[PDB]
């Protein structure tokens, strides 16, 4: 006994009844870059923090 | 006292060639008196990065 719906004998009316997971996705023009290797001591910022 | 301004090159009327030739016309970028307080804005390094 698992209490987890692993294998269920379902009818073909509810084969696509699992489509309830929301997804977000980025467009084909966007870029995702790495910035955490740009943390060096000799770098100043233009507008200084508090 | 080195400023930046938008001034034009002077072009005389030239109504007579010989009268204009007898006088001496020229143009400088060295000015007579420095400008007033309310007509100059001061720029630093810090306000230019902002």
């Amino acid at each position: 006994f698992i209490n987890k719906r692993i294998v269920e004998r379902v009818r073909v009316g509810q084969i696509l009844a699992v489509l309830n997971r929301r997804f977000v996705a980025y467009k084909g023009k966007m870029r995702i870059m790495d910035i955490t290797q740009s943390l060096k001591m000799g770098t100043k910022l233009a507008a200084p923090t508090v | 006292q080195v400023y930046m301004h938008r001034d034009m090159l002077p072009e005389p009327r030239l109504d007579d060639i010989e009268r204009f030739r007898q006088e001496g016309f020229y143009y400088t970028n060295m000015l007579e008196a420095p400008p007033e307080i309310d007509r100059v804005v001061q720029y630093t390094y810090e306000i230019a990065r902002l």
